[PDB]
RNA sequence: AUCAACGGAUAAAAGUUACCCCGGGGAUAACAGGCUGAUCUCCCCCGAGAGUCCAUAUCGGCGGGGAGGUUUGGCACCUCGAUGUCGGCUCGUCGCAUCCUGGGGCUGAAGAAGGUCCCAAGGGUUGGGCUGUUCGCCCAUUAAAGCGGCACGCGAGCUG
RNA sequence: GAGUGACGAUGCGCCGAAAAUGAUCGGGGCUCAAGUGAUCUACCGAAGCUAUGGAUUCAACUCGCGAAGCGAGUUGUCUGGUAGGGGAGCGUUCAGUCCGCGGAGAAGCCAUACCGGAAGGAGUGGUGGAGCCGACUGAAGUGCGGAUGCCGGCAUGAGU
RNA sequence: GCGAGAGCUAACUUCCGUAGCCGAGAGGGAAACAACCCAGACCAUCAGCUAAGGUCCCUAAAUGAUCGCUCAGUGGUUAA
RNA sequence: AACCGAACCUGGAGAUAGCUAGUUCUCCCCGAAAUGUAUUGAGGUACAGCCUCGGAUGUUGACCAUGUCCUGUAGAGCAC
RNA sequence: UGUUAUGGCGUGCCUAUUGAAGCAUGAGCCGGCGACUUAGACCUGACGUGCGAGCUUAAGUUGAAAAACGGAGGCGGAGC
């Protein structure tokens, strides 16, 4: 009875990260990536848009960037294979801060993993225009 | 699934499921409930009319 | 729907829960809650002015299901049959 | 005096279950018109917290 | 009729088993774990008094508040159709309440040597004599010869 | 040259605050509240309540019948369940009876999307190659996943 | 849970009293989770309302309204 | 005569077994107990209690109100 | 109908048990075999039938493609 889909569309969105609080920005991207307003509106597959993030380096964090925001990422058999880095220390990887906050708010299964292909983060402004030969429909946060 | 499709379209026309449904409830006349998701998905012209009616019965 | 239609359908012979008016062409009139007849969209009581006309096609039993129940280590196993009764109705109304 | 069973009898003391039985209410939502006698008003006070009272 | 084991098995009856056997019990002990934390270990509070003088450089009566879960226990929850039990060896890794080495503050710090507290777990932390011993005592050195966890870590890895 | 010092009450916060495999409020992340005190509505949300259809239990009310009672038929009510008690039935072998079927193909076996509320039952086709279904009634060596169950066949370990 | 004894005003402790649940109880919530919180499953539906609980994304539903508080990630490890 | 705190074989013999295991088709209705007292009893058993079916009786049952009597806990108090 | 991708949900079975996915028991798999019976002129109850203030035969005897006879005895019938 209920309506199902097609796929002829693949919308590309261009969100700017500039001064947006991390989780606040993250939410918008994760929802537009899953199927917020959803084309045919279905969960057995990916109806989601291809978010392209720009200005990753200029993203905002509240009271603590130096303290508290610590990315624990513990390696092979933990023979003290316990690695931790401050969010300020992610001057090395600005793209992985947004990336590994958005994936955090996505389903985690076979499909969920397939969804991280859609997010495409860049720290620049004019230089991210790499994956910018398809659509470039800019959508602001709030 | 039904509810998800509703607030998707409700938000397309600057609303949301919570609000939209209350409008249709406040416009006692409107008692779709079942079917309502298919309208959002297939008939966008029609869905808009119901959004506009829901906005009235409220504010 | 909850029994007894609505909507802008067409000339479709759909299946609904038993109606009692036995045999062919038993004629049924429907309340109507929305319509797109001639693209004109109208909802609730304003649609109530309008009505749908149906013709009772057939009375039938829906595909056999089996009601199975199980509780573990309590030796509780249940097996029972089921067939849901319906009334098929041809749509041909305003 | 309109009375309706709004809360469940499960986990509620015996006497309260026995009262809700006397008041003829068997399901939640079950409503009935009631007498203004002291004993029937007295039953309704025992299980007050399980009922919605109109007047 | 101290049939008193008191609803009173026969008139009439003690022990032992490491030579043990069967039926069962995780309804129930010993090992380990779990919960607890009296005891155990550490830490903090008050400041009597010691420090020629000065409570607080060190020390802290009487008394009070915690933390840990390495002791002895309590308790008896999975395991009695089986969770091999002490020590050694081998192999490691981890906590820090740090034995050394690194950085500091105070000192009853002249210097040199210390004391004490704070930060710090990167690496290091010897070989013998006695005892099954862990522990401990001794010998001879050392920067130092740390305390604990991992089924009192490790027997389908060895010893016995 | 204009306020400023001390006892106390209270709301939220600070220090006190060290354990062993790798971390965390479930997570992401959150103060630009997604924390928190108070008030207010709107939505989500269960096998609860409701809508529609159907079945069962007990009951009162109608009736088919030579009577009780069993059938039907409304309306109301009931219907989670272990040990256990009560009710109605499905299936197997043998037997007596009746109706039959079968070499133009019986039983058994094999396939299946059909029927019945369940045990179950039928149609069609395929194999087989000589016996057998249905109905009533009677009698039992009458229904299996378990028993470290018994007999037999075949797997795993393994081309070890 | 409440009312006591024993015990250290310990125990997922023991022994009574009393209510409720599990035992024999599925469904929602409490991440997970016999017992707590909500609620007692006759069957069918691709209908509707609510309980406890919730409404940033994972995840259904206000990134709700108003006047305040805290800036410690307190929230989201206890005392003198 | 390949397992000797009393050999082996056959029989009594289906020894006893308050203990362990196992106990097979379906749907329907109701539905417990883990308490009391006794027990060479304590993981067993008798009687009661609690369940179910049949018969009888047929409001006596339940809750709640009123009326009446009983009572030494909570608190309090210091007259013993 | 077969099959397949992705989503949601989802703690084998039995036993034993306050509590089993349990790192508690059993089980390699399939087929077959495999557990509430039978007896007694026994006792007590429900249903049923036949006679009914009465009811009934046991051993046997005679006929047996089969049942009739047989009243010895047993039970109601009076209790304390
Ligand atoms: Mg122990
Ligand atoms: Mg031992
Ligand atoms: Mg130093
Ligand atoms: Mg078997
Ligand atoms: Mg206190
Ligand atoms: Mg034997
Ligand atoms: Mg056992």
């Amino acid at each position: 009875k209920t309506y199902i889909p097609k796929n002829d569309e693949q919308n590309w969105v261009v969100v700017d990260a500039s001064g947006v609080p991390l989780g606040r920005l993250a939410t918008l991207i994760a929802s537009r990536i899953r199927g917020k307003h959803r084309p045919d509106f279905t969960p057995n597959m990916i109806q989601g848009d291809f978010v392209v993030v720009i200005n990753a380096a200029q993203v905002a964090l509240t009271g603590k960037k130096l303290d508290d925001k610590v990315y624990t990422r513990y390696t092979g058999y933990q023979g003290g294979l316990k690695t931790e880095t401050a969010r300020e220390a992610l001057s090395k990887h600005p793209e992985r801060v947004i990336e590994h906050a958005v994936f955090g708010m996505l389903p985690k299964g076979r499909q969920g993993r397939a969804m991280h292909t859609r997010l495409k983060v860049y720290a620049g402004e004019t230089h991210p225009h790499s994956a910018q030969k398809p659509q470039v429909l800019k959508t602001q946060p709030l | 699934l039904w509810i998800q499709r509703i607030n998707a379209g409700a938000r397309l026309h600057g609303m949301n499921y919570s609000t939209f449904i209350n409008g249709l409830k406040r416009a006692n006349i409107d008692l779709n409930r079942k079917v309502l998701a298919d309208i959002a998905a297939r008939e966008p012209e029609a869905f808009k009319a119901l959004v506009d009616a829901s906005r009235n019965a409220r504010q | 729907i909850q029994t007894g239609g609505k909507q802008y359908r067409v000339s479709e012979g759909d299946v609904i829960r038993v109606e009692s008016l036995q045999g062919e062409a038993g004629d049924k009139v429907e309340l109507k809650a929305l319509f797109v007849g001639g693209e004109q969209t109208v909802f609730g009581e304003d649609a109530g002015k309008y009505t749908v006309q149906a013709e009772v096609v057939e009375h039938g039993r829906g595909k056999k299901i089996y009601i199975r129940k199980y509780k573990s280590g309590v030796q509780y196993r249940r097996r029972t049959g089921h067939r849901q009764n319906f009334t098929a109705i041809k749509i041909l109304g305003i | 005096m309109k009375i309706k069973l709004v809360r469940s009898v499960i986990g509620r003391p015996g006497n309260q279950v026995k009262t809700v039985q006397a008041l003829g209410l068997r399901k939640i939502g079950d409503s009935r018109e009631v007498s203004d006698t002291p004993a029937v008003r007295g039953m309704v006070k025992t299980v007050k917290h399980l009922l919605e009272v109109q007047e």
